[PDB]
């Protein structure tokens, strides 16, 4: 688990903070990344997590550069923001939420939300 | 008119040419010469070979021209050249 | 005169025993195996039923001429096939739904003698103390492989006409490796009669073992590259190995006769066409993931 | 081995004779093979070259060295072998080399005598025609 | 990524969008396996590097304003999506697989001017 | 990845660019056999593991999956002091960072603020 699997939880830190903090710590976070039994039976299963976790992180990858974002952290996307899925102001979510309650208040909505991406980026594609 | 689009995650094979490894359960405790080559030249066999079966695919077949064949059938020169010694040989090298 | 000089190596023979492993085949990394499951195969041509594979099934590498013992058996019936039909150039080969189950005796006695009087008898003696060295028959029972024949030539009709008869015959002639039976066990090379065993014709609307002969070789013809060997003498204890026969090679005559009677005679002599006959439904292939389809669409 | 022996006598240069392979022949007698090897029974591989009916077998065998008289555990010579088959041109050759048309085995029988036995007069003709110019 | 090859063009085009979300004999069988999914993502990052090229990385489904020959496809195109599957038209084209490749290249080499 | 990179190191850095283009467009026995088999597999996690930090750092700088990209960072003769003419012809890529290993880290440090101002433009 040393490496990626590491850097899985490596972004974990500092989940209560602001909403507005995280976002800027994203990029410094992301820059922050960096005797017959040992080598033959246990070595194997090491490399098992190294590689799932390379596996994890590669659909992840992928999954994200779906949306035409292949290697930003941040983007911004033309997909208009349905008052439906918030109804609140934009101040209040980035100066007193976090990102846990905040996920809590759109995990309804976010299965929808990944299909509209994925259409407006073949509609994209389309023209 | 018509442009070129490209297209990924699409379930193409072709046919092509590798080198394939042997695998046999040769437990090596006899003397046999024909055992000592299964192990000191392949690995031991799958316990459980994953059997995945197609609805509809449309395959064309030709094992005269098979290649597969091509690599085994020197693969077992190499198996009687190791396993078994002739008292005499002879072959005709002519200029 | 182009200069042809041979070139020979003597190297103390191990004589040591020597049994067929069945071997698998399986694929390397980012490689496939594609297997057909339909029995009506045809050799070349399409196959519904493709599934694959991560490695092959147990594949035993044998060497015999004229006959297979040690292979797949058939899944419903007897099929053949053939590169080209009336080609008579390429070699047929059958795979028996049924095994025939073969058995082969050699006498370790070595006490047969014959009471010879007059001139001669120090030679007469001399080569029947060396020919028990070197005599064998084999067991082949009439009644099954009888059967197994009679579905064979079912299976011919269909290829030639079925309007008229067709026949067996025995080895045409050549090198003693392609007209005999060559197989061995123990490490000893047997030569097999097998003219007895292709002797009958077969006409349409149609417990004894028959013996077959056996002379053992020590010289060779080795199958790999042209040329000869010569091995060790043949073990004192008795040799006796149990096996099917799962394959068949026949080479058929062809006929500018107009009664065009069909002659088959039994061939074989490539073992490529031996291991062809255990690899016949499987398929190398590897993956190409990117392709491309044209369409009407714009850039940007 | 090239003069490899078994417990009945018969090195691989009496089967290459008896076989009738002559390339086998030629690389035993080249590495150094015994071209009077005998076994228990005294047959030297100029018998079996000679009875079977190989012809350059036999020359190969004579001019490495063989025995034309070699005697077997009975007394045979090459010569009764030749004879006895209707081989005449082996005769014919063994002449050639010199073989004794005198020598008796232990039956106390001659080539002319198992020439006569066999039938065949065409070889006793060419045996009486060499011990008449002996 | 070779299994669902049974469908046809324009629903393998649909489906590629579904698919975008004894200790001797154990280790020489882990380590093949492990031969197999390393050189499987070695291949991803590889084919991906090459579409880094083409302009459209990261993205399954793309399109160029590269101009295609009415001879590669000889054919009126309009029944190859409904009926047609992938593997017969990759052999329709095999021949004409580099050239249009060299074409793309070339295309991005003046898109980038 | 890394092992066919390192082939025709010296060679001079402008056919260097060119042939970088087209190289990226791409029972003791058995112990013995086994043990370099994973520590070639070890190799090569570790090659994937490198270049997916190397390629997150060019998403830093925002050349995410190009080989060769352009920036916007003007060149400053006091970093190197070198003619533009004989630069690509006359010197290696072996050469290169030789002359420059002070100085990389400050160039790396102004290319991902000047890829930052260029975001926060927008
Ligand atoms: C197709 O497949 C079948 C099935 O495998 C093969 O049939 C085998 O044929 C071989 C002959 O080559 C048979 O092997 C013989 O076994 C005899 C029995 O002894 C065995 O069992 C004892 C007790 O378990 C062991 O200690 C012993 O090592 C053997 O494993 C042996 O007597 C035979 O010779 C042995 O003894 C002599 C004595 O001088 C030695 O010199 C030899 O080197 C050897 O050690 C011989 O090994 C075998 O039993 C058959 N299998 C069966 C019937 O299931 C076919 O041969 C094969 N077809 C072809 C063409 O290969
Ligand atoms: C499979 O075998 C058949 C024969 O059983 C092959 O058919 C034969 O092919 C030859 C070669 O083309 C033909 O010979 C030609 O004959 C014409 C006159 O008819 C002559 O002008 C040409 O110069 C040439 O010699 C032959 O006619 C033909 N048919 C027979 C013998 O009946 C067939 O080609 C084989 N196919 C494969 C794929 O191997
Ligand atoms: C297939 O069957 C035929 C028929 O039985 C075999 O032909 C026979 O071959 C032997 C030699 O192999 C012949 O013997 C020889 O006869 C001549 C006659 O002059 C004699 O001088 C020789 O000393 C020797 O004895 C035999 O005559 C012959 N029979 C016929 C009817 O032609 C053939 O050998 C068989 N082939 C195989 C591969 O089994
Ligand atoms: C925001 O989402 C709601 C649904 O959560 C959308 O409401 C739909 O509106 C259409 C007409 O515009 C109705 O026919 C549907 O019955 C409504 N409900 C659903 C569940 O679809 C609303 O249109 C969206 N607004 C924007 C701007 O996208
Ligand atoms: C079995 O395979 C043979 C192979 O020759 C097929 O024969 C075809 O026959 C047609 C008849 O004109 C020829 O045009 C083809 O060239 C032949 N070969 C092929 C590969 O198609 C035969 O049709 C096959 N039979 C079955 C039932 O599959
Ligand atoms: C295989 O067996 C047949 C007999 O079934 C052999 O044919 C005999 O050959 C001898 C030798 O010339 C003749 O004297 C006999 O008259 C033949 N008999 C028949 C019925 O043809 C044949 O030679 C054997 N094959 C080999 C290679 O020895
Ligand atoms: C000859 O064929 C018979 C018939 O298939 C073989 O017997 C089979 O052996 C396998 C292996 O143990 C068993 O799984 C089957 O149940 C047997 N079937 C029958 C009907 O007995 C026999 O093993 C073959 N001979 C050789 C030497 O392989
Ligand atoms: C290019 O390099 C020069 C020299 O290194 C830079 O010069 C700066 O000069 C001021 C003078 O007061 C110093 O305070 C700075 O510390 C120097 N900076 C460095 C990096 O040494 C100059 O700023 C650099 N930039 C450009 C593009 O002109
Ligand atoms: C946690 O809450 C306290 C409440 O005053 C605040 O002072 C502190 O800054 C918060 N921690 C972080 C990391 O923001
Ligand atoms: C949202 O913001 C507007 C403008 O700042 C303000 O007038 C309104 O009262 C706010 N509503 C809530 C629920 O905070
Ligand atoms: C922030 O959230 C807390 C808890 O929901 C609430 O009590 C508080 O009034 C909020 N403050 C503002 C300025 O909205
Ligand atoms: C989200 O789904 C859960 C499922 O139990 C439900 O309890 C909750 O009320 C839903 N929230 C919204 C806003 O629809
Ligand atoms: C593919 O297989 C499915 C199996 O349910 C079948 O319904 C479908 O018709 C097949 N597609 C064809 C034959 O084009
Ligand atoms: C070999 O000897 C045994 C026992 O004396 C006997 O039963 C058998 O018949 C003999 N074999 C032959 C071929 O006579
Ligand atoms: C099988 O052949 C042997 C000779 O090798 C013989 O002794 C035996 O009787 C034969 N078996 C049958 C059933 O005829
Ligand atoms: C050999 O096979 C024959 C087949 O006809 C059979 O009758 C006989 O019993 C078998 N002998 C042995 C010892 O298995
Ligand atoms: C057995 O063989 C004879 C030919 O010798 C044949 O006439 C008969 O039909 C065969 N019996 C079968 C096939 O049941
Ligand atoms: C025999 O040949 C005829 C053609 O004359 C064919 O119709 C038939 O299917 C063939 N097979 C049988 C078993 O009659
Ligand atoms: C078959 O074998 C018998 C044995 O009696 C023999 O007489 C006959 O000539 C052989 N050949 C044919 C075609 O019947
Ligand atoms: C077709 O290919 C040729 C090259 O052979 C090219 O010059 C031409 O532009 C292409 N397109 C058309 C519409 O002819
Ligand atoms: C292609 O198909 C369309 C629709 O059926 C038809 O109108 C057109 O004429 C066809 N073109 C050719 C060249 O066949
Ligand atoms: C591709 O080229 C080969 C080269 O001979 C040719 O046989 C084949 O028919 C071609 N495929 C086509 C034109 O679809
Ligand atoms: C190495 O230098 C020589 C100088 O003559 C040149 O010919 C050769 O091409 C160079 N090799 C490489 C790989 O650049
Ligand atoms: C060196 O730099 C000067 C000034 O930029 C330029 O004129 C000249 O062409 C360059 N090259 C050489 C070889 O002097
Ligand atoms: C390249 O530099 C060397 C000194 O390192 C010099 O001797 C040579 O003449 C230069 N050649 C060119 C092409 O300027
Ligand atoms: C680069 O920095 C090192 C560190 O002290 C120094 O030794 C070296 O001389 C410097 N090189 C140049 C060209 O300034």
């Amino acid at each position: 688990a040393v490496g990626i699997g590491a850097v899985f939880l490596g972004f974990l830190g500092a989940a209560g903070s602001t909403m507005g903090a995280a976002s800027m710590t994203l990029t410094v976070q992301a820059r922050n990344l960096l005797h017959l039994l040992k080598l033959t039976v246990w070595g194997i299963k090491q490399l098992q997590a190294r590689v799932l976790a390379v596996e994890r992180y590669l659909r992840d990858q992928q999954l994200l550069g779906i949306w035409g974002c292949s290697g930003k952290l941040i983007c911004c996307t033309n997909v208009p923001w349905n008052s439906s899925w918030s109804n609140r102001n934009l101040s209040e979510i980035w100066d007193n939420m976090t990102w846990l309650q905040w996920d809590k208040e759109i995990s309804n909505y976010t299965q929808i939300i990944y299909g509209l991406l994925e259409e407006s980026q073949n509609q994209q594609e389309k023209n | 008119n018509l442009w070129v689009t490209v297209y990924y995650g699409v379930p193409v094979w072709k046919d092509a040419e590798t080198t394939l490894f042997c695998a046999s359960d040769a437990k090596a405790y006899e003397t046999e010469k024909h055992n000592v080559w299964a192990t000191h030249a392949c690995v031991p066999t799958d316990p459980n070979p994953q059997e995945i079966h197609l609805e509809n695919v449309t395959e064309e077949f030709n094992m005269w021209k098979n290649n597969m064949v091509e690599q085994m059938h020197t693969d077992i020169i190499s198996l009687w050249d190791q396993s078994l010694k002739p008292c005499v040989k002879l072959t005709p090298l002519c200029v | 005169l182009i200069n042809c000089n041979t070139s020979a190596i003597t190297q103390a023979c191990p004589k040591v025993s020597f049994e067929p492993i069945p071997i698998h085949y399986c694929a390397p990394a980012g490689f496939a195996i594609l297997k057909c499951k339909d029995k009506k195969f045809n050799g070349t041509g399409p196959c519904p039923s493709v599934s694959t594979v991560q490695c092959t099934h147990g594949i035993k590498p044998v060497v015999s001429t004229q006959l297979l013992l040690n292979g797949s058996l058939a899944e419903e019936e007897v099929m053949i096939r053939s590169e080209n039909i009336t080609n008579n150039a390429k070699n047929i080969l059958v795979q028996f739904n049924t095994p025939v189950q073969i058995n082969c005796t050699r006498p370790n006695n070595n006490t047969r003698k014959s009471i010879r009087i007059g001139p001669g008898q120090a030679f007469y003696a001399t080569g029947d103390i060396i020919g028990d060295i070197r005599q064998a028959h084999c067991n082949v029972s009439k009644a099954t492989w009888n059967e197994t024949l009679g579905k064979v030539v079912k299976q011919l009709r269909k290829h030639f006409g079925n309007n008229t008869i067709i026949r067996f015959a025995n080895s045409s002639g050549g090198d003693l490796e392609v007209t005999t039976h060559s197989f061995n066990c123990g490490g000893e090379f047997f030569y097999c009669n097998t003219s007895g065993l292709f002797n009958s014709t077969w006409i349409s609307n149609t417990n004894d073992s028959i013996t077959l002969p056996c002379r053992i070789k020590q010289i060779i013809n080795m199958w790999q590259r042209i040329g000869q060997a010569m091995y060790a003498p043949p073990i004192q204890g008795v040799i006796r190995c149990v096996s099917n026969i799962t394959g068949l090679i026949l080479t058929r005559d062809g006929g500018s006769t107009n009664s065009t009677t069909e002659t088959f005679r039994p061939g074989g002599g490539d073992m490529r066409d031996n291991w062809r006959s255990e690899l016949y439904k499987y398929k190398v292939v590897k993956i190409e993931p990117l392709g491309v389809a044209p369409t009407r669409c714009k850039r940007r | 081995d090239v003069n490899a022996v078994d417990v009945h006598g018969i090195t691989p240069l009496h089967l290459a004779a008896y076989f009738g392979h002559l390339e086998i022949v030629e690389v035993l007698l080249k590495t150094g093979a015994d071209v009077n090897a005998r076994d228990n029974r005294g047959i030297t591989p100029l018998h079996l070259a000679a009875a079977m009916g190989h012809l350059e077998i036999v020359e190969v065998l004579l001019k490495a060295g063989a025995d034309v008289n070699a005697f077997d555990e009975a007394g045979d010579t090459p010569l009764h072998l030749a004879a006895l088959k209707g081989h005449l041109e082996i005769v014919e050759v063994l002449l050639k080399h010199g073989a004794d048309v005198n020598a008796q085995d232990k039956f106390g029988k001659t080539a002319f005598d198992i020439s006569i036995d066999n039938g065949n007069e065409d070889i006793a003709e060419v045996l009486q025609k060499a011990a008449k110019l002996n």
